[PDB]
RNA sequence: GCGGUAGUAGCAUGCUAGGGAGCAG
RNA sequence: UGACUGCUCCCUAGCAUGCUACUACCG
């Protein structure tokens, strides 16, 4: 309240009036004694309830304005994450495979579900009990979608190394039997 | 939107706009360059302008905040609020504020339009920030200037070495010489189009360019002004006397290539930076070479700023260098592949200052600084930053090409940092030992500011010619002639069968093209030609103003030729200051 | 997180939050060690600092607590009441507070380097448990200067025994390996296994303790964990037992001791129990004594180090089963020998660096001294035996006090163990003046150990000693000295059987170097734990600050048989020694 | 004697936001 | 790892209205 515009008649009226208490004053100067402070300190108050109301409104905007700075460093953390994605999910399109189907194309749409199963270099197979393993991959080579694929590794359910002597007829009550074949394209 | 005071590095959120590239000042520091300046206009997270119904008062001094978004006095709704007041605009972190006494510079510095010397000396007295936002500030400048051309048109050609060319209306022609590649840019339908590397010869039309398009309909040449990046890491960094030698390994053996390089290792492997102060052709392109083949256990880099000057350094490469030891980079502009292109780690990296890996290393060689300026230092630093570097060149050559300063000459020490810090506390060595040169030079250059340190090593046979001929000089359109110049070279060749197989100098490439096209000789640079000067060389006066001759031309045009130098008088030039031969014209 | 302001005894909730530690300070701590000493940050179940978008206003001082959050003055939501007020800090705990009469107790700690003579005399007159926060203290102020240090790399491999090694630039570098550098190798971007390596010597000779495999750019540095709080006091009242009821005395005693059954009787109506040892004094047999004799008896042994250990296993096999004692390995210098991974035994030994907490019956530890109250206090806790009998000496390789600036204090002030018993007397008698000669034995007993040992055993006239004051030359980095060597060198030559010694130093780089021209094997100088030997060569220096300060070696002495070499520049350790005096050459 | 006007404190209603929790398809 | 909607109770901050006393000028 030390720099607002009306504190200095304020300070004078009450000055002229309170200091001038123990001096005689008759009931003429005493108006003066009284409607001088008065007034001027309604004013004060009003001098001092819109500066509260400057401030409130100011501090609405150091506020709304970080937060308008936060989401745009923001959003430019995630604009450059799916870029770092949609640039190295590129660089695995063995394209000599690829350019080899979008060319034999009539107009080069191709469906998806044909792009991993006839350009792809590796094949996964879940295979829950071992009935369904001896018709699916037996041996360390089979044959799926028109090609021929050859075993590499055997992990199970809990992710741990089996290999293709374990899995018996009477030995696979014994195994973790969600089985995960991994296997590689041959020629 | 929040980062360095450009000066106090506190973080701010404001930014101007005045400054074109639009930095960040602080909040404190905007009342200083806010108000003592026309720079008036402000933008924050939000930009500050009175949002009222498209209006159109800005100068935030002036506006007034309110509500949520602000008014000047447009219509200030009744709870306002100055936008302005104590000595700060309101702006995000109003405490960290601080602003600092450095206005000074900074006014100056955003005040200088860029025509006088005065803007280039004042530039060059601040602090290292300072000096990075100067710099920063005339490269914008100057290429936002240089950008103002219009585009050219064609649709036909007729054959090979031949174009109709026509720029547009009310823009002038673009200007002669190389110094400003034409990388041009067609387009097709949508895009832009490859053209190639062009450059023009005249208004016959040699293309003394490596490439070759098929143009025809449709083609746009253009100039393209690169988007500069902003400047981050500092052009240089104190240096401290050391006494242990860390890392480097001195040979067991001595490759006594030079006799002198001992007293350069024993200068120079001592303190954090130097400069190897060297005359022309004293020990100036190779003895970088013999400090990279004394320390082979020492990362070593060289880098260089123009695609000519790569013979010397390339020539001893192949004579008694390797091919697969060295390294070389080159994008798909264009050089030279002989080496292993896409290799970071190797022990001889040749690199050029257009595009670098971002790496560390510890000796780093800089070929002609004097033709770069304080924007390449940096930008040379920040790309590949180095613990020391060495800057190949003199101050005693040709200024920068700063087309933006006509009527006022560039003093050396003005170049750049360097060339006065090194004047200040003394330069950190000299050479006198010329390795093929006579003596004349090393007269000229003793009697000029040498103040005739080294002498004379080869005998003075007078075998240069000087003739008291001055000639004429006219001016009819944008590109100029000499007729006096025709004439005076065929004079001059009357009956000398020296010169019959001698080259041409070419200070202003458009009297050369003319004399080429009148009787046909094989054009040469003068700027972009340093340590690739023939035998027999012939200086012509090409010129009677102060445009290019005035006192620091002509001490490396007068070295060019070996055995016979031939530089005839051209202006009031040191004419009656010593004695010189002279064969008498018939 | 409501621990325990133990400078009052109060039970709070806070604590200082730009402090060493940060440890719990009640309403009452907490209120002065703000306002004098800048700790401008106190730490709670949410930390005091504003919380509104922005702000860098976190200084308890005048933070008001409102709507359910600490806001601040200079943006004022005020409607609330500041959070430092009518002495006392905001918290739980707010009414049940006591407050501390020594107010600059972290005023005076928690500013300093933790060296000053002034703090440490202080604290060795505190209670037990704040001298236990001031040991955490201590430990805590050494590892949170462990990470202010540097690291090592390699980043070109060599041939073998010539590598080279560059530390660091411009930062204030020595460092008595005492423990050695096994940080963890890099090879592209993960973590590779390396080894442990060590750097004695040094383009720079390379020594290797095992066969290891270099990659490029393998780093070298140090990580140390923080030491655990621990609830349990380090020394424990005089309390005489009922009687020696409750054990199971054999009928059988030894007879080559005369001092066994009056001592047995002693521990039997004795609780705890304090000495003076020095190598050599009861630690080398009576341990088997007090096994054999009392079996049922739960004794756990241990010492600072394996090999303090391995002096009692080498023959704790042939006389006991080897079933008898019992050690954990980590998966330090050790070996495999025993049985590993077996927690239960009657005489389980123990390790300083963890074993699981079962029970035990009586304490017997070896050399305590490389340690603070530390050591105590984590084998009170670790085990609570009935019985104390604490084996060895508090000054006999006592801890490097890290950073020394101000001299060296004097051993009578030590933390706990040395001031108690020159101030109330020793508690129990015991010698074992069978090993060590009586030549040391006589300055020993009269520097310190006054009317403690007697001399059983004669000197054979061997010892060497030879007056000479030499010439000190020093450098940048080091110092070699010439002429002490070299006279030693030549005292040598004169005794035919001299060539079956080792060659131990203070210096490591001085012995290492000197051996390439003599042949002998490298030795330094951190504990010689129960390794006593005929032949040695005992050298000193830096004498004035480094060797000449006080009696650090006096115990140290005891490791021959028959005579020992010793020699000294200073006229206040032979003005009544006897030591055969000579002349040179 | 009364009315109007502008601040201040105190008690309930509705609405707009944020936070924690419960149920249903 | 934690979807889309709807209803509802409790606590805190802000805005306007509703009967009062206090101020002070004005009638
Ligand atoms: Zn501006
Ligand atoms: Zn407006
Ligand atoms: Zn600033
Ligand atoms: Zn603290
Ligand atoms: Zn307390
Ligand atoms: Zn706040």
């Amino acid at each position: 309240f030390s720099s607002l515009p009306s504190y200095a008649a304020f300070a004078t009226a009450q000055e002229a009036y309170e200091q001038a208490v123990a001096n005689g004053d008759s009931e003429v100067v005493l108006k003066k004694l009284k409607k001088s402070l008065n007034v001027a300190k309604s004013e004060f108050d009003r001098d001092a309830a819109m500066q509260r109301k400057l401030e409130k409104m100011a501090d609405q905007a150091m506020t709304q304005m970080y937060k308008q700075a936060r989401s745009e460093d923001k959003r430019a953390k995630v604009t450059s994450a799916m870029q770092t994605m949609l640039f190295t999910m590129l660089r695995k399109l063995d394209n000599d495979a690829l350019n080899n189907i979008i060319n034999n194309a009539r107009d080069g749409c191709v469906p998806l579900n044909i792009i991993p199963l006839t350009t792809a270099a590796k094949l996964m197979v879940v295979i829950p009990d071992y009935n369904t393993y001896k018709n699916t991959c037996d041996g360390t080579t089979f044959t799926y979608a028109s090609a021929l694929w050859e075993i590499q590794q055997v992990v199970d359910a809990d992710s741990k190394i089996v290999q293709l002597s374990e899995i018996s007829m009477d030995n696979s009550p014994n195994l973790a039997w969600p089985l995960i074949v991994t296997a590689l394209r041959a020629n | 939107a929040v980062g360095a005071c450009v000066l106090c590095n506190s973080q701010t959120s404001l930014r101007c706009g005045a400054c074109i590239r639009r930095p960040f000042l602080c909040c404190k520091c905007c009342y200083d360059h806010v108000i003592s300046t026309s720079h008036k206009l402000v933008l924050s997270v939000n930009p500050y302008v009175c949002n009222a119904p498209g209006c159109d008062v800005t100068d935030v001094t002036q506006l007034y905040l309110g509500g949520m978004s602000y008014y000047c006095k447009s219509h200030k709704p009744p709870i306002s609020f100055p936008l302005c007041a104590n000595g700060q605009v309101f702006g995000l972190y109003k405490n960290t504020c601080v602003g600092s006494d450095n206005v000074t510079d900074f006014n100056a510095i955003a005040t200088c339009d860029w025509t006088n010397a005065g803007d280039y000396i004042l530039a060059n007295t601040c602090t290292e920030r300072l000096k990075l936002f100067a710099a920063e500030t005339l490269k914008a400048t100057e290429e936002t200037f240089k950008l103002s051309y219009g585009i050219a048109t064609v649709r036909e050609v007729l054959s090979d070495r031949e174009l109709h060319l026509s720029w547009e209306v009310g823009k002038p022609r673009p200007p002669l010489n190389r110094n400003y590649v034409f990388t041009g840019y067609r387009v097709t339908k949508n895009s832009k189009v490859q053209i190639g590397e062009y450059t023009f010869e005249k208004g016959a039309v040699v293309y003394r360019g490596t490439t070759t398009y098929k143009l025809n309909v449709g083609d746009y040449f253009v100039l393209t002004s690169h988007t500069v990046m902003p400047l981050s890491a500092p052009t240089l960094v104190p240096q401290e006397h050391y006494v242990r030698i860390t890392g480097l390994y001195p040979t067991l053996n001595i490759s006594d290539e030079f006799s002198s390089n001992v007293a350069n290792y024993q200068k120079v492997g001592m303190q954090k930076y130097s400069t190897l102060q060297g005359p022309p052709g004293t020990g100036k392109s190779h003895f970088a070479i013999g400090l990279a083949l004394y320390y082979p256990s020492a990362r070593i880099v060289y880098t260089a700023c123009s695609h000519a000057a790569v013979d010397a350094l390339c020539e001893k490469a192949l004579k008694y260098l390797p091919i697969d030891k060295c390294s070389r980079i080159i994008p798909a502009v264009e050089c030279f592949d002989k080496f292993k292109v896409n290799s970071t780690l190797e022990q001889y990296v040749f690199c050029t200052v257009n595009a670098l890996p971002e790496t560390t290393a510890d000796i780093v060689v800089f070929d002609e600084i004097s033709m770069a300026t304080n924007y390449d230092l940096s930008v040379v630093n920040a790309r590949l930053r180095a613990k020391h570097y060495v800057y190949i060149g003199d101050p005693a050559q040709l200024p920068a090409p700063r087309t933006l300063l006509t009527k006022g000459t560039l003093e050396p020490e003005y170049f750049n940092s360097v060339c006065r810090l090194m004047k200040t506390i003394g330069p950190d060595m000299f050479l006198g030992t010329c390795r093929r040169c006579p003596a004349e030079i090393v007269d000229t250059v003793s009697a000029l500011v040498y103040d005739n340190k080294l002498k004379a090593h080869k005998d003075k046979s007078a075998q240069c010619f000087k003739m008291f001929y001055k000639g004429v000089i006219t001016h009819d359109v944008s590109s100029a002639i000499n007729r006096p110049q025709i004439g005076v070279v065929r004079e001059f060749l009357t009956r000398n069968p020296a010169w019959r197989k001698a080259v041409f100098i070419s200070p202003y490439n458009s009297q050369n093209a003319v004399a080429s096209k009148i009787l046909g000789l094989p054009t040469q640079t003068v700027d972009s030609s340093q340590g690739s000067e023939y035998d027999y060389v012939i200086f012509t006066q090409t010129t009677e103003t102060a445009h290019s001759c005035n006192v620091n031309r002509f001490n490396v045009a007068i070295t060019r030729a070996k055995v016979g130098i031939l530089c005839i008088m051209s202006d009031r030039d040191l004419y009656d200051k010593l004695q010189f031969t002279s064969l008498e014209i018939p």
